[PDB]
């Protein structure tokens, strides 16, 4: 089975300067069999480049691609505010025709850091028998950070859920909710909830928690 | 200009078959070289070919799915179906139909060959459990004066099922940073997710918050309070 | 699957040899059987082929003077080779093409052992034996070497020996090289410690078995 | 004429480690190139078929993958008895076009060595009839590549001389080989003193070992 | 002007065989190109002409089965000699007739080496060799003689030497005569001092190559 | 159709005198006639064109007359080079008919000299197998004519003898012989006693050299 | 080039006898190719034989020819008084064609002595400046003889001049005149004048000699 | 019968060119195989060949004199020119020419050839003195009474160019014995004889004797008297 590795996983390039995107074939098939999709926020794939240097009907100039043996390459010489999607690399050369993995295009940006809040459950929540409380990051770039939850400074693994936004419209920042669910048997037999942040925009993890009992 | 539409069962149940159809216009299966691909996203995950019937009922699978997979054409009711047997719960993804073309140019030369317009697209799933309407929770500011003026509050939605959950917030009059966040599969196949709104602490007690949250295949419009708990 | 071969030899330039190919396991016309030369040195040449049903192509430099034939009865390949020119001097293989389990379509699965054939006017003769002594030196880091030329003999092989077989540990023996009058000639060394240069007597033993020179040539050091 | 090439025409390698061979085609031949293996002495054998299918009884160290204009032949654990020379041969233009390729060879790795360099001058009895041969003699090098000139009071001596070379030793895995020039009795007699210059890579400096026909 | 011969050898009667001459420095195609033959102690006699236009002559013995050819691409002539009698056993000469610079027209001007063309049944073997003894007398002059004869070989040379070449000197080797039975002989005869006859042990050696007899036999007085 | 003779057969001549060789045709020929040199072991020479003309090359010593019927090659000062075999040839009769002439031989002159003549029986080695070898034998004889007879009993034995001559040799020029009889095992068996009678110029009367098959 | 020799040089045979000329060639040429000529005394030379054997127009059957290779014969049977001539052979093999040296028939009759006259120079010889004496040598045969001059008994050598003539028509004998030429420094430095003559007639040379101051 | 003369200059200066043309009378030069040839004789020595031109305008030179003689022939004269340049005093001689033919019978068979009738001949001379009258010095019987009635008288004349001179004795009536030597060249290129007459020493005072000497080319006639000169 043919296996196309695209570099690089993600990609961050501010509007006016120059993408490339490389796929990589595990074996070798012609340049004709190779051709790169465009899938944005949300919607159906479509058509970009096939042939590996045919531009597809009504696609911009921007676009170009260049392909040899098992390598190939695509390039976007002005990429607008419009054209930050994912990129996948496919193959028509032995069956199962395979896509690549992808790679994401974002939108660049300076350093900000992530406001953290918390939010607990409601006394609903305290009534379903299982209560969980919220631990909120925004407006923070770039994606990546990391959240521990502490219950009574102790470490948790295992009993959390994450879930981060897409790239905002405006501000080009991330936001990310991460859940933290448990029983009553676990949460009122400690006092202190916590999430201690790790981000690129802060120099320093920052801890911050609350007790139930106190409000 | 061509389109492609998608329809059936979005809602499958576990270790039983599904079937799907795809109509298509602007084109018929009697073309040469002119097919029907269908092609599914798992969630978070990238492309995976499934199944290629061609003009002349040529008819191709994927090697490790061709074994429970059957793809059938209808040129009369410009018709593809797709039937899928033996689900498992990670067979849930997005299913597109999509136009097969290839390119030749007045001597056979084959200037490559794509994937032209793919269809909407139906997002079916594979669980068991059945609808839920979901839990609301309003998330409470916290207490806090003014920190510069910052501050969210939202509501939790939880233990819903399936997909999707729609939440306004103050009727479309408060849409400035409102982050609904993508709904995660719980460990029991079931959907939760948060919705926030990010305002000012000069306003707390002043500017309403309300979270109207719909979910159609349980029926569940429930218009949500959420105001300041204090100490 | 067995093929085995026979005929090659030596022969004279417009001469003309006969090739046999006897298979076992297989049946000869029932498959595509080829004749792959390979010349002393270099690589595989396809000569010819002989269809299932009796059709036959050749290459380009063997036209018309090569010809492919098959014996039903015995179930053997015959190649009658005619007007040999020198560029003829090769190894010849039968092989059975489009074979295998997997059936490796236009590849050849099954081969024979080959023979040889040679082509030159060198008028066989006899090898002449030189003995080749070290620099007249003391130990110079104790080694020194001793050496059997072995000259002007055709064809090949010869037989190189020291001492008859007594020594074999350090013998270099180098392929002979085709010399430009027809000939050929190898040098057959071996080095031995200085120390033992006088107390061991060493022998070079040529036998050339088609020419059947049995030649034993003393191997000491010279006085300069 | 379907020219056919091997890359590259011979490669080292040590045991176990995975090795990589190229074949390349004048112009695409779609799958029909196969992958055979010779060792000296022997009868040629069929390791790859149709340039990605293992035949039946082939070890599955071998794989064979490409296809159009560039093939590859691979080894993932190159065993002590898989050296050998493997061809690549195409069966894409005609019943009369099932070319070749050149072959690569493929030989155990070791460390560096330097040859001992002798020179065997031509013997009085085999130069009592005007045949006279002079020999350079380098033993045990690695690697194959190397260097031999002949030098007669610093002139060169070039157009006459034969190389014959051992292949790999199974007990030190090294070279030798031998210079010779033959010369008639006057092509010699007349000139006064011989030398042999070698030029490896396991020796930093070229060496020069010279003999006086005078002398001895 | 050099032309280089090719293809004797020795061939049953009623056979067939080829000889070739390769000009330099001139045009077998452009010149009037003769074979001559002479016999083993005859004299020169004309066999064919070919002209440069093409047109061939023979003499009246050759008349049908020899036939004269040119091979313009590498500048030979070929003769093909077939149904060959006993009566063709000679030398053959490739020779350039009309040239030479004073322009000897009808004269041969440029020859060959020739080739030997043996005819004869003789069925090759062996030469057995046979001691001559001298009369058992003490000096009568200081003046005795041994002998080796070599009997019952084909076909010609053979070489006779004397202690393996120690003796040179008063060695004379007789011509070889054709037998009625289809086989030759010789005897090669030395003078030697009676005084010499004992202190010498004489030993003939008789090296036939086409047969590889390689015999030494002793050479001694007898006693009678 | 042209018969073509040489006279003489052959002459003896020194070093440095006039020689002349005569050629006769059977009709006339005009001037059509060619002489040829040819040493032994070795391929003609063309000395002589048109039965005049000098060819290039040749040295200014050989000299050709004649015309017709009759043409004569003269050479002035015999070097020792100069003694081969000469022969005349004719391109008068037609494209079939350049005969040859005889030939002509010229060796060294020198003074008259006795061979040793010595018999050699058959022995017993040979005569075990029914084939019997009797040699008489001439050495060093001058000039080349000799008379060599058989004798048996005083029975006279003729129609069964093979003759070898030597050429003359180049230290003495004298010349050798070898007279053989090939006999049967009862050819020879019963007879008594084998001579051999040798008549030369250089002895005044014929020598009868006898052995005895009783005795040796 | 082809010489023709020919034999005798002088040839002297009385009427009635047999005479034979010889001619030979140094080259071989075929027969039909010499001739014969006959030339007299002071004569335009007539034609004799052709073809070696071929007797010419008009010529009496006493000539015969007779040829074969390089020796070729001219025999005359019957000699008549008017047959004594000069007989050349010549030849048409090779260019350029060449005539014989000759041979002179002479007369034979009985050995006669010469006589021996002397006479000086005139007054008109001794004016003109140079003084000449001749010594006259009369009926004699052969035509052999030997004249020296001795001025003063001393021999002379160079400085005399010699004319013999032809065959007399009625007494085949010979005659001779010998001219001996001075100058006044010569003529008046001595006083003996002489010839001593040899001749095959006289046993012994005879010395006859004159002074000028006596007469 | 046929018959030749020759005619030209018989006084040819040294280094000079002369012409000699042969008339011929009896045969034309147009038969096949007649030719005319031209020969010289030397004074005292053989014959020489000359030239040889043939009825067809062939010519042939001897090969040591073609690089300077060049011979031509006028059929309708019938003359025959030759003309030789580059004279030497050793060129002196009398020249011929002759008719050359040859027998063929009725089968072209060549019974040979010849020189058939030949010129008369011109004696042409090559030197540089001129014309000369003789010198003629009477020679006096020597002072001897009877002797047998034998003696000889003479006239020398000598210092003449070119030949001939005639001599004649006492007009006629004087021949018996007249000898008249042939004349020999004198060192210096020019000419000398004696011509003396055999008379008996008992008719020396009594009958006369006069030598009449005549030299045309210098027009010399002198009667010189022979008388008897005692001491």
């Amino acid at each position: 089975e043919i296996v196309l590795t695209q570099s690089p996983g993600t990609l961050s390039l501010s509007p006016g300067e120059r993408a490339t995107l490389s796929c990589r074939a595990s074996q070798s098939f012609d340049s004709r069999y190779l051709g790169w999709y465009q899938q944005k926020s949300g919607q159906a794939p479509r058509l970009l480049i096939y042939g590996a240097s045919s531009r597809a009907t009504g696609i911009p100039d921007r676009f170009s691609g260049s392909g040899s043996g098992t390598d190939f390459t695509l390039t976007i010489s002005r990429l607008e505010p419009e054209d930050f999607a994912v990129y996948y690399c496919q193959q028509f050369g032995d069956s199962p025709f395979t896509f690549g993995q992808g790679t994401k295009l974002e939108i660049k940006r300076t350093v900000a850091a992530p406001s953290v809040f918390i939010f607990p459950p409601s006394d609903e929540q305290l009534k379903s028998g299982t209560a969980s409380v919220v631990c909120l990051l925004n407006n923070f770039y770039p994606r990546e950070a990391k959240v521990q939850w502490k219950v009574d400074n102790a470490l948790q693994s295992g009993n959390s859920q994450e879930s981060v936004t897409e790239q905002d419209s405006k501000d080009s920042t991330y936001s990310l909710s991460s859940t933290l669910t448990l029983s009553k048997a676990d949460y009122e037999k400690h006092k202190v909830y916590a999430c201690e942040v790790t981000h690129q925009g802060l120099s320093s993890p920052v801890t911050k928690s609350f007790n139930r009992g106190e409000c | 200009q061509i389109t492609l539409k998608e329809s059936g069962p979005t809602l499958v149940k576990p270790t039983q078959t599904l079937t799907l159809t795809c109509t298509f216009s602007g084109f018929s299966l009697s073309t040469s070289g002119v097919g029907v691909a269908w092609i599914r996203q798992p969630p978070g995950k990238a492309l995976e070919w499934l199944a290629l019937i061609y003009w002349d009922n040529d008819k191709r699978s994927s090697p490790s799915l061709n074994n429970r997979l059957t793809i059938t054409k209808d040129t009369s009711k410009n018709q593809v179906v797709l039937t899928m047997t033996n689900m498992d719960p990670e067979d849930t993804a997005t299913y597109y139909c999509a136009h097969f073309f290839s390119h030749y140019d007045s001597s056979n030369y084959y200037y490559g060959s794509w994937f032209d317009p793919w269809g909407q697209g139906t997002l079916v799933t594979v669980s068991s459990a059945s609808t839920k309407g979901p839990s609301v929770f309003p998330l409470a500011p916290s207490s806090k004066s003014t920190s510069g003026g910052t501050a969210a509050l939202g509501c939790l939605v939880k233990d819903y099922f399936p997909e999707p959950v729609t939440v306004s917030w103050n009727s479309g009059a408060l849409t400035s940073g409102v982050h609904t966040f993508p709904a995660v599969l719980q460990s029991s196949g079931l959907y939760s997710l948060s919705s926030v709104v990010t305002v000012p602490s000069s306003s707390l007690g002043t500017q309403t918050y309300i979270c109207n949250v719909n979910h159609k295949p349980s029926n569940t419009k429930v218009d949500k309070r959420v105001e300041p708990k204090s100490c | 699957v067995q093929l085995v071969e026979s005929g090659g030899g030596l022969v004279q330039p417009g001469g003309s040899l006969r090739l046999s190919c006897a298979a076992s396991e297989i049946t000869v016309s029932s498959n595509y059987m080829n004749w792959v030369r390979q010349a002393p040195g270099k690589g595989l040449e396809w000569v010819s082929v002989v269809y299932p049903g009796g059709s036959t192509f050749y290459t380009d430099s063997v036209k018309g003077r090569f010809t492919i034939s098959r014996d039903n009865s015995k179930n053997t390949l015959y190649l009658q080779m005619n007007s040999l020119r020198a560029e003829d001097t090769a190894v010849y293989y039968c092989a059975r093409e489009s074979g295998g389990f997997p059936l490796a379509e236009g590849a050849f699965d099954i081969w024979g052992q080959g023979t040889m054939v040679t082509v030159s006017s060198a008028s066989t003769k006899g090898p002449s034996v030189f003995p080749l002594a070290p620099s007249s030196k003391s130990t110079s880091g104790g080694t020194a070497a001793l050496g059997c030329l072995v000259k002007d003999y055709f064809p090949e092989p010869v037989t190189v020996s020291w001492n008859s077989g007594a020594l074999t540990s350090g013998v270099h023996t180098f392929p002979a090289v085709l010399q430009s009058s027809g000939l050929y000639s190898l040098s057959s060394v071996v080095t031995v410690p200085s120390s033992s240069l006088g107390t061991q007597t060493y022998i070079c033993n040529v036998n050339h078995k088609p020419s059947n020179t049995k030649v034993d040539k003393r191997v000491e050091p010279k006085s300069c």
